[PDB]
């Protein structure tokens, strides 16, 4: 009402997206209206298309990316700030943009054209870059059912259709389950155990929910489901029935009534085999593959592997608790359960390692941390990063914004950061997402290349009162690990819109940066530049430093067989699973979990309910792309061990070195490739063995 | 989405 349609947020040119103007009225104008503006300029490309630069690849991404850049917005704020409304937009204008995404993507006037560049005598001769970009297109045309006549087309659409109206009401679900839970506790007794920060949090939720009168010392408490208030209550709740009713729960999110994910992961699995079978292939990992590193033996031997050298360790991390829980005289010791694991693995922690959690987090607080990383990022990589709070419009409050800066002063990019859990509106997790790809092709006139721009999410404990976010370890390493993504994206040197930053980055490779980016979290001089007391000051004791230290590697092969669980349970549920018969997704879990758990799931575990990972993420029959990449990751940070952390010199020199190979090619040069650029060598395993205690 |  009252302004032009052509005044929609989404329609116009804009260097950072209206965050703070757009909302679910804009959706399905500025949608419809775009996708009308994306047909008749695909009419013009596919009309004058040359196999040529200016002709094919540049039109082309003026496509993609406007597409991409107004559907990642969007997606963003359902991501971050779901309502009613826009959930009902992105439902309603979310077929259309399919049939788009399907149009283009089947496109035969431009995959003519790539096969023709291709097929040119001087093919040897083009950029890898370019010439990574034209394979990766020709080949995800096929995976788009190019090949295919147009009844089996019509089918291949109609299923791709459904599986985008199936991954978007997955992960309603799992976010509306996560916030329907609420457990108000009144009785002092019952909550026995939690330490104050945790109180703090429940109460300041029950302030929030009416209770006026609720304090952490004395006033009413309410429990929920995401991850800061779920995990305390786990750690420590003496009362044993609160932790079994909270720990069954979190378990069956999502799995009955109204919210149940059960059939839709079976209609999605049915689906995945369908459209496998229409591409030619036996089943969908075989499909999943075809973008991959690894084949589908290639990931289970790797995962077999690991298997190996986790179980005895398992096994005896098992023994460990109940041997501790029996010498403090507890009952369940001779029959510890699911609901005992991250109780007694805490205490066993606090007492081996004289370290606790609660004692920990007045040295963590997201400024200091921030501070530090920033730090390291300049010592590794040569970048200056600042606040740029003002430049960009937000989405929330919480909501942080900065600026990247070469070594010379000039911006190279930027990002946002939204630290804090938010279950109301925000889905649970961490991540990256990016927001406009470094890219020639879109850059201003007269300026050579548009500058990427970043998301870091985070769900982390929320500011208590008037104080910083005080942090667990935990939450320190996953702002590590949301940043090491946000690098690759923002300091790549590619200039190719279409493979540049993350993009066509084999997906097992692109949990490499991050998850290298963890292990200098242990890294002493880093460790000390981010551990200050957020009051005091003064910096960590150097004997406590020595106790995290020697708690690193504490239950790493119960970690490691979890990590393995969800990535078999994954690969077998794309492989051999066949949906439709007396076998349910559940009896493959248990299946699975004989040689990848030291004691079976409860028969009333529904965790698959809320593996978005897989049936509303990237990682379907990929989830072992996580150990692929720390295979990759941990060899690289062995680098940096054999060149000498001690040894400032040869700390940036290799930093420099992993910021021009990992950071810099995007997806315009193969991984493997770039990675043996970075180490001198092919990867091995013995560096992920070595760092866990696991060889 | 890149996760973790
Ligand atoms: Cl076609
Ligand atoms: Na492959
Ligand atoms: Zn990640």
């Amino acid at each position: 009402s009252d302004e032009t349609l052509s005044s929609n947020p989404l329609l116009q040119d804009f260097d950072f997206p209206p965050f703070d103007s757009v909302d679910a009225s804009h959706v399905r104008p500025g949608i419809r209206a775009l996708l009308q503006h994306l047909e008749a300029e695909l009419e013009e490309l596919e009309k004058s298309v040359e196999p040529t630069w200016p002709k094919l690849v540049e039109p082309l991404e003026k496509i993609v990316d406007r597409l991409t850049v107004v559907w990642g917005m969007i997606n963003h704020l359902k991501a971050v700030k779901d309502t009613p409304e826009l959930r009902a937009a992105i439902e309603d204008v979310q077929p259309e943009k399919v049939k788009f995404q399907l149009r283009l993507g089947q496109s035969k006037p431009i995959y003519n054209a790539f096969k023709a560049i291709r097929e040119s005598p001087d093919w040897s001769s083009l950029s890898e870059a370019r010439q990574r970009l034209v394979e990766a297109q020709i080949k995800e045309a096929v995976l788009i059912g190019i090949a295919l006549d147009d009844e089996k087309r019509e089918e291949f659409n109609k299923i791709e259709q459904e599986l985008e109206k199936l991954s978007h009401k997955f992960s309603e679900n799992v976010l509306d389950a996560t916030k329907k839970f609420e457990k108000l506790i009144t009785d002092k007794k019952e909550i026995e155990g939690l330490p104050p920060s945790a109180l703090g949090l429940f109460a300041q939720a029950a302030v929030s929910k009416g209770h006026e009168n609720a304090t952490a010392e004395n006033g009413p408490w309410i429990i929920t489901l995401d991850a800061p208030s779920y995990l305390p209550v786990m750690q420590h709740a003496k009362n044993r029935a609160l932790r079994e009713e909270v720990y069954r729960a979190y378990l069956s999110r999502a799995s009955s009534g109204d919210l149940d994910n059960t059939a839709i992961i079976d209609q999605i699995l049915k689906l995945r085999l369908e459209k496998a079978k229409l591409l030619g292939y036996n089943n969908y990992a075989e499909v999943s593959m075809a973008m991959k590193m690894a084949t589908v033996e290639k990931a289970a031997e790797l995962l077999e592997k690991l298997r190996s050298a986790s179980w005895d360790a398992a096994v005896q991390d098992m023994e460990d608790l109940k041997s501790f829980a029996k010498n403090q005289g507890a009952a369940e010791s001779d029959s510890m359960t699911h609901w005992d694991t991250t109780f007694w693995s805490e205490r066993l922690r606090e007492s081996k390692y004289d370290i606790n959690e609660e004692e920990l987090r007045p040295y963590f607080s997201l400024p200091k941390v921030m501070d530090g990383l920033f730090s390291l990022a300049k010592t590794l990589f040569g970048i200056d990063i600042e606040p740029a709070d003002g430049l960009a419009p937000v989405w929330n409050n919480d909501v942080r914004f900065y600026r990247v800066k070469d070594s010379s002063g000039n911006p190279i990019a930027y990002f946002y950061f939204d630290p804090y859990s938010r279950p109301s509106e925000k889905r649970g997790g961490a991540w990256m997402d990016e927001v406009v790809s470094r890219s020639r092709v879109m850059a201003q006139k007269g300026s050579s290349v548009r500058l990427p721009v970043a998301h870091m999410v985070c769900n982390q404990t929320p500011p208590v009162g008037d104080k910083p976010s005080l942090m667990t370890f935990r939450e320190v390493e996953t702002v590590f690990h949301q940043f090491g993504h946000a690098l690759q994206h923002m300091l790549t040197k590619q200039d190719e819109g279409l493979v540049a930053g993350i993009r066509n980055i084999e997906w097992d490779a692109v949990e490499l940066p991050s998850q290298f980016m963890e292990n200098w979290c242990y890294h002493r001089d880093t460790l000390m530049s981010i551990a200050k007391h957020y009051e005091t000051g003064e910096t960590l004791p150097e004997e406590v430093y020595k106790k995290l230290l020697a708690a690193r590697t504490f239950r790493a092969g119960s970690f490691s067989l979890r990590q393995l669980k969800f990535a078999s349970v994954d690969l077998e549920l794309h492989t051999k699973y066949v949906p439709g018969g007396p076998e349910s997704i559940y009896d493959v879990d248990q299946r699975v979990s004989v040689k990848t758990q030291v004691i079976p799931p409860l028969p009333e575990d529904r965790f698959l309910c809320s593996f978005s990972h897989i049936f509303a993420g990237g990682y379907a029959a990929g989830y072992y792309s996580y150990k692929w990449a720390e295979v990759l990751s941990a060899d690289a940070f062995s680098a940096f061990e054999d060149a000498g952390l001690d040894d400032i010199k040869a700390v940036k020199e290799t930093g420099q070195r992993f910021r021009n190979t990992i950071l810099a090619l995007g997806g315009g040069k193969a991984p493997l490739k770039v990675f043996v650029e970075f180490r001198g060598r092919e990867p091995s395993p013995e560096p992920l063995l070595r760092h866990n205690g696991l060889l | 989405a890149a996760a973790a």
